[PDB]
RNA sequence: GUGGAAAUGCGGCCAGGUGACCAAUCAAUCCUCCCACGGUGAGCUUUCUUUUCACCAUAAUCCACUUGGGCCUUUCGAGUUGUUCGGAACGGGGGCUCAAGAUUGAAAAAUGCAGUUGUGAGUUCUAUUAAAGCAAAAACCUGGGG
RNA sequence: AAAAUAGAUGCGUAAGUUCGCAAGAAGCAUUGGCUCUGAGGGCAACAACUCAGAACUGCUUACGGCGGGGAAUCCAACUGUAUAAU
């Protein structure tokens, strides 16, 4: 069993993996392996870090994805780690309530 | 489980219990492997594998130069009636 | 290829193909998308909705 | 000692995170079935934005128990329907006028 | 300092992950913070620290009993 | 293991010269060497790329000199902006 | 819109993310290979040979649902082959979630083949030098706000 | 030019030196076959295959592949580049 490309491309770049897969018919064929990309993450200033209520959809499924997979339903749901909302929420009150302080 | 061998389609009783071993040592059957007939159905407690007895057979039939003459086949799970071309 | 599976949805449900298998009997039926098989273990209520 | 009731916290966790959120019932004592403080608490499921706006000056209102952890205590102070007219015409009153007003992150 | 006879003398919790938590009960008895911490999380203390009306001292450390 | 003089520079070998080895050890050592944060308390700073140092705990970047985290430059300006608040 | 104490589950503009970027290694599957077993076919057969060889296949797609990591919660050790880590939360109990993966099944035995699993190995894919720090962007996604 | 060295293991290894090296320095040594032994693990309440040792026995020193070494002087520090076709 040696096996060749199928796809009309036929270069070993990472966008052009390979699976090398035994058929039902007893063939071994080299099938596309998906380029699967990493998820959503927090910012890359906040440390950049995979967000935990979403999927790693690719994008050419994350359009057909319900819009729950790719996040969380809390805000910045999709965006930020929950302590990172909670930094800002603290923050956000905090800040405002020395401001409101520095009138007197 | 008892192999079976159907040759009523087409010595051979003889020369399978001189040369069959049930351990190490050939012709030697134990109780527990008895043997006999157009069928010559081994019985035994032990673990043949079955293929042993078409071997057995072609090792016959290459002395009796049958082989070109009748093959064997698997016609059940644990039989083997001899053809022919 | 989904596989409806409570015959309540199944009888709701173009041309099938039904499938004696030992210890099985498959009704795969064809639809414009899927393919749906409705599984169904003992024979009694195979032909049960075979005569259907 | 302050998780007094009517207590108004702003909650940092789940869904209503941001949320401002009076204290209802508190029990500081960890249950066999909460292991850890648990305010009631009502909150803003949504702040305010004739008839033409009035849809707009509803608010929502949301009761749960919640961890000690999970709402941050302020300096302010103040049955989903019944705890939902109680700051709503306490909203229409305009007693606590920055309770009304979310924060902005 | 003198916080250091606390340590044998009484109880004391150690940072913030529940050091704030005895803060909430008020079981707090004081409240050391030293220079390193950030501004936000030093606040978020010293806004307990407020609330609880607990001692606080800059110098994080939780004093229950003593 | 352990070289009895040269360290880091030991994979070097016999060439570059002995000199510029102990000149390139200083650099090489503070270089490579975690350097305290007083943002964390920690020896925490690793250098990611000339006067680049990540810190292993909080994750943050101070700036900083190439071969160390601060130059004796910087040690004047620090303080002198101290003085003149 | 909505459940959950929580991690989180289900149902114009603005900012962030995916795109998106490392040798190796480790691990899982993949694959190939080997072995053991069992079948099936073939071959050797002067002698010997429970024997030698071959084959024993499982596509995308979908549906129900162990390892590595992140996190929630609750009440000096931890850790790797390895240069770590811990009150800025370690470990332990329960939980969440991601990434692979397993198995259940649909496909799918009406196919393949010809007259079986499991087990081992390899392969596969998913720090260092650095005065070197190792593309962009559409698309798309999610949010904040409306 | 040819020959020569040669793999692995165990020993042993000089000057000089920028202390890294030089170094595979150099230099001896043992090595097959066979029948055994020992060691080295996993999961519960079977899996490797390396190392080690021992007798017995064999040599015609009997594939392929595989450094020759040393002492000095000149030059260039080093790796590199470079007159494709002297
Ligand atoms: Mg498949
Ligand atoms: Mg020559
Ligand atoms: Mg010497
Ligand atoms: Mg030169
Ligand atoms: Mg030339
Ligand atoms: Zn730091």
């Amino acid at each position: 069993p040696r096996v060749q490309y199928r796809r009309r491309m036929h270069y070993a770049t990472r966008g052009n993996r390979m699976k090398l897969v035994r058929t039902p018919g007893n063939r071994l064929v080299m099938q596309k392996r998906v380029k699967r990309s990493q998820g959503p993450h927090t910012p890359w200033v906040l440390g950049h870090k995979r967000l935990a209520g979403t999927k790693a959809l690719r994008h050419t499924e994350a359009r057909l994805a319900s819009r729950h997979e790719k996040s969380t339903s809390r805000p910045y749901g999709g965006v930020l780690s929950h302590e990172q909302v909670r930094d800002r929420i603290v923050r956000a009150f905090l800040i405002e309530e020395q401001r409101i302080v520095k009138r007197a | 489980k008892v192999f079976k061998i159907d040759c009523t389609i087409p010595n051979f009783e003889q020369y399978f219990q001189e040369n069959v071993k049930l351990n190490g040592r050939k012709g030697k059957l134990t109780e527990k492997v008895r043997v006999g007939l157009n069928v010559l159905t081994i019985t035994t407690t032990m673990a043949y594998r079955k293929k042993y007895f078409k071997y057995l057979t072609k090792k016959f039939l290459k002395k009796k130069d049958l082989r070109d003459w009748i093959r064997i086949l698997a016609r059940g799970k644990d039989t083997y009636q001899l053809k022919y071309f | 290829p989904r596989e409806i599976k409570n015959l309540k949805e199944f009888l709701a449900i173009r041309c099938v193909k039904v499938k004696h298998n030992p210890a099985q009997t498959k009704f795969k039926v064809r639809c414009s998308r899927y393919l749906y098989t409705l599984v169904v273990a003992d024979k009694k209520k195979a032909d049960k909705i075979e005569r259907s | 000692k302050f998780l007094k009731p009517g207590k108004v916290v702003i909650v940092t966790s789940g869904r209503y995170a941001g949320k401002k959120a009076v204290i209802v019932q508190n029990t500081d004592s960890k249950s066999k079935e909460r292991p850890y403080g648990h305010s009631l608490i009502a909150g803003m499921k949504k702040y305010p934005k004739k008839r033409t706006i009035q849809r707009r000056s509803r608010v929502g209102v949301f009761l749960r128990v919640v961890n000690h952890k999970h709402f941050l205590p302020t300096r302010y102070n103040m049955s989903k329907q019944l705890v939902r007219k109680l700051f709503q015409a306490r909203y229409n009153a305009g007693s606590n006028r920055w309770f009304f007003q979310r924060l902005r992150f | 300092t003198k916080i250091q006879l606390v340590m044998k003398s009484g109880k004391y919790v150690l940072g913030t992950k529940q050091t704030l938590k005895t803060l909430r009960q008020g079981r707090s008895k004081l409240v050391v913070i030293s220079s390193n911490c950030p501004p936000i999380r030093k606040a978020e203390i010293e806004y307990y620290c407020t609330l609880s009306k607990t001692p606080m001292h800059h110098y994080v450390l939780s004093i229950t009993d003593v | 293991k352990r070289t009895v003089k040269m360290g880091v520079m030991g994979r070097y070998g016999a060439r570059y010269g002995a000199n510029p080895r102990k000149r390139a050890k200083k650099l090489e050592v503070s270089q490579h060497a975690r350097h305290f944060c007083s943002f964390c308390g920690k020896f925490a700073f690793r250098r990611k790329a000339v006067g680049i140092w990540r810190c292993d705990g909080c994750s943050k970047t101070m700036a900083g000199g190439a071969y160390t985290l601060s130059t004796p430059n910087n040690s004047t300006v620090r303080s002198t902006v101290r003085r003149l608040r």
